[PDB]
């Protein structure tokens, strides 16, 4: 689950990847089948919602033995694993997954051309802010940056079930599409550490156990500010029950459309499946890419 | 009587095998809604009741007071094959008799009509706080021990269980504030509706208790459907006036319906 | 009752976080000032150990009279001759209960609300240590009473046969404290569309007193208990929270 010790059983069941991929949350069809597990379990409703530390004693006592009976019958079997957990004395515990989100949402909250390279040095200070809360001496750093992770992925999950009411996908014979224009909160979109946390929320959501093709997405979003379109290309999975290593196509076969017309692109990342491209230029870009596919 | 046991077994069949329109039983796809909404509220129809057994309709309106705890203590046993963990979240659940056509408007009420289920429409007038009630007379005995077990004074009733010969004799006994399990607690009164009066008379009131899951259901102003029990509330009933015996009588709420 | 004074009298001794330790300088420095209290974080009790709060979240009522003297043991290990009973002060922050839905299974638990203080009242007096002394024996005794349940819950005993009740009150050697019976409603932004807003009266001990002006947004800890007076129904108690530890915001 995303962050059991830090925030309730409740909120954790929400905000996850492998409960929403196999109960799919985003409707209305599967948050009457969330509170009928905790009728066998035996948690109630106002116990559930009460941060982890608040909870009675006789119950994190048994919460390695409730997750055994009851979790066969909906699938969720891949749940229980081996992780690490450092205390540092009288703190308490914090495991080695519930860190790495708190340094993936301290580096980018919590801080024409020429306001392009001022969004830039935001970034470029903002990495300090995480290489100092990596130490052991300072914790009142780390406490702001998981009050700023939780709303993080409150943010992605109410925009990742406004597509999947309208249902803005194109299902494509080559690979899905979806290109996002309008909605609430799009100034957070402009970080390639934030379109990478939702599109692993989709990736891992119809791409899922569910047999339907297994085919790339290509995202888009969008801002003001001379309309920079934020593409960027992902990548396809397997539902963890490890063949295919190679999996990446969009390299090459992008590469030599930015040498046929050149129209208003730049590549200005570590990655080469992430760029930017003017508004007008969308449209008969697009187009070439389902030309000479190489997938 | 002794012959409840016959009882229990064979109403739990209408739990569980009483299906209708090509499957679906309705009772077995209900407490399913129950645990999703946590709610300890069985919702019994009477006509889906009243087609198969008719022994068991006569035996809602001859005295529901002992009858409904045999069809309460059944009812957890129905839910216990679905949720097994369910002895800690209520671990009690009252039921939801429906409709049940006995007195018209209002003043139907004589002798004739007492201690059974009866449904009255009305119009709510107005209704006090929401308070605790004790369900659990707990002893203060100095002899004995101060946990003495449960005992029950849970009515109208107020029991004057005298502690007499606890540990060596009759200990004083008080009541602590300590491990009790209190209920809510909200009196509602009721008028006539102004739509079927007859000419020229006034409307009258009428008391009703409400009991542990159903305060905060009404609103000053609604046309509100009580399907109550009718009981003879002691307790200060006209305690000026014993030259005339006369009684109070409260009806208990068992169900509330809005405006249809 | 016994023994569990121990295992909080380590806890006020050896807490401690990365190099200074809280408590044996929370409380020293309250007591050059004069000032008696002392501010428990109630995250710090269950990092320390689960066996305490698991006590302390059950039955507060008869606990928190005894951290109290858990407290007065450990000020006469720093001073060295009239130290009263400590106050115990505390707070945290795990989820707010709105004040429209206290049903009747929070009686005697751990509660933190918010609000409106509509109005206050006059300082009283609560005696905590009285001396009595009978009329026709003249046997003197000495009454301690140090738990808050707000009418009776200890009184006077009966013999020390005499008459009913021959024990007099001696107004010459005691001690009292102060109350303040605030009253409080619930923010208007969770709003009642079809209601009035509710209201609850609290109570307060010594150190709390003359701390808060009608018509601030407070955030307030304690115990929501029932007291019994007819100051309307049969076997009817009525509801009121014992404020252990008021967090206000900045006055402003």
């Amino acid at each position: 689950l995303f962050l059991l010790r830090h925030s309730s059983l409740y909120d954790s069941f929400y905000y996850s990847n492998y409960v929403n991929a196999k109960l799919s949350l985003w409707n209305e069809n599967g948050k009457k089948r969330l509170h009928k597990m905790f009728a066998r379990m035996g948690i109630p409703l106002s116990t559930a919602q009460e941060t982890w530390l608040y909870m009675d004693h006789s119950i994190k006592r048994e919460l390695g033995i409730i997750f055994d009976k009851n979790l066969d019958r909906y699938g969720l079997q891949d749940i229980i694993r081996d992780g690490f957990v450092r205390t540092l004395g009288y703190r308490g515990s914090i495991s080695a997954s519930e860190f790495v989100e708190a340094l993936t949402a301290l580096l980018e909250v919590g801080n024409s051309a020429q306001k392009l390279t001022n969004l830039r040095k935001r970034w470029v200070s903002n990495f300090w802010l995480s290489w100092d809360a990596l130490d052991d001496r300072k914790v009142e750093l780390l406490n702001r940056g998981i009050q700023l992770a939780q709303d993080l992925q409150r943010a992605i999950f109410n925009t990742g079930v406004a597509i999947l009411e309208k249902k803005l996908i194109k299902h494509l014979r080559i690979y899905r599409l979806c290109v996002l224009q309008d909605g609430p909160d799009l100034d957070l979109y402009r970080n390639p550490l934030t379109l990478l946390r939702l599109g692993n929320w989709l990736i891992e959501c119809c791409a899922e156990s569910e047999d339907k093709q297994l085919l790339p997405m290509v995202l888009a979003s969008i801002d003001e500010n001379t309309d920079t379109y934020l593409v960027a290309g992902l990548t396809p999975r397997y539902p963890r029950g490890t063949k295919k290593p190679i999996l990446n196509n969009f390299s090459m076969a992008f590469q030599q459309i930015t040498a046929e017309t050149d129209a208003k692109v730049r590549i200005d990342n570590f990655e080469s499946s992430i760029i930017e491209i003017r508004r007008e230029d969308l449209s008969p870009f697009l187009e070439k890419l389902t030309l000479s596919g190489l997938l | 009587p002794n012959v409840s046991r016959t009882i229990a077994r064979e109403l739990k069949s209408f739990l569980l095998e009483y299906t209708d329109e090509t499957g679906r039983s309705v009772y077995g796809a209900r407490i399913r809604t129950l645990g999703e909404m946590n709610s300890e509220s069985l919702e019994v129809n009477y006509r889906h009741l009243a087609e198969s057994k008719a022994i068991l309709a006569l035996f809602l309106a001859k005295c529901p007071e002992e009858m409904l705890k045999i069809f309460d203590l059944v009812a957890m046993e129905a839910t216990e094959l679905h949720y097994p963990d369910y002895a800690r979240i209520h671990s009690e659940i009252h039921v939801r008799i429906s409709d049940f056509p006995t007195i018209y408007s209002l003043r139907e009420l004589r002798e004739s009509n007492l201690s059974s289920l009866v449904r009255v429409t009305g119009v709510v007038t107005r209704r006090t706080g929401v308070f605790p009630q004790l369900k659990y007379v707990k002893f203060n005995c100095l002899k004995c021990g101060s946990i003495l077990g449960p005992f029950f004074q849970d009515s109208n009733e107020e029991i004057r269980i005298s502690f007499c010969t606890n540990c060596k004799s009759k200990g004083p006994f008080r009541v602590n504030g300590e491990k009790t399990v209190y209920r809510n607690y909200q009196r509602v009164t009721l008028q006539e509706a102004p739509g079927t009066v007859p000419p020229g008379r006034l409307p009258r009131h009428r008391e009703v208790i409400l009991l542990a899951d159903l305060v905060d259901v009404s609103k000053p102003g609604e046309e509100v459907e009580v399907t109550g029990i009718y009981k003879n509330n002691y307790d200060g009933n006209l305690n000026a006036k014993n030259g005339f015996p006369v009684f109070a009588t409260i009806i208990e709420a068992n169900s509330i319906k809005r405006r249809e | 009752n016994t023994e569990i004074i121990k295992s909080f009298k380590n806890f006020i001794l050896e807490f401690r976080l990365d190099s200074q330790f809280i408590y044996r300088d929370q409380l020293r420095n309250n007591i050059l000032v004069k000032n008696y209290s002392l501010t428990v974080n109630m995250e710090h009790l269950i990092g320390y150990n689960e066996d305490i709060y698991k006590k302390l979240s059950d039955e507060p009522s008869d606990i928190i009279p005894l951290f109290e003297t858990a407290i007065t043991q450990v000020a006469k290990r720093i001073s060295i001759n009239s130290l009263p009973t400590f106050q115990l002060i505390l707070n945290s922050n795990a989820n707010q209960i709105p004040l429209r839905d206290l049903d009747s299974e929070h009686v005697s638990k751990i509660v933190r609300l918010s609000g409106i203080i509509i109005s206050t009242s006059v300082l009283s007096s609560r005696a905590t240590y009285l001396s009595i002394m009978c009329r026709n024996c003249r046997h003197t005794t000495s009454i301690t009473i140090n738990n808050f349940n707000t009418g009776n819950t200890v009184s006077l005993p009966r013999s020390c046969n005499c008459g009913p009740d021959p024990y007099i009150i001696i107004h010459e050697s005691s001690k009292f404290i102060d109350q303040q019976f605030l009253k409080l409603q619930e923010i208007p932004e969770l709003v009642p569309v079809g209601e009035m807003p509710r209201n609850l009266t609290m109570t307060c001990d010594r150190y709390l007193t003359n701390k808060v002006i009608p018509g601030t947004r407070v955030t307030i800890v304690g115990i929501y208990s029932i007291y019994n007076s007819k100051n309307s129904g049969v076997a009817i108690r009525t509801p009121y929270i014992k404020i252990l530890g008021i967090q206000s915001d900045v006055e402003t």
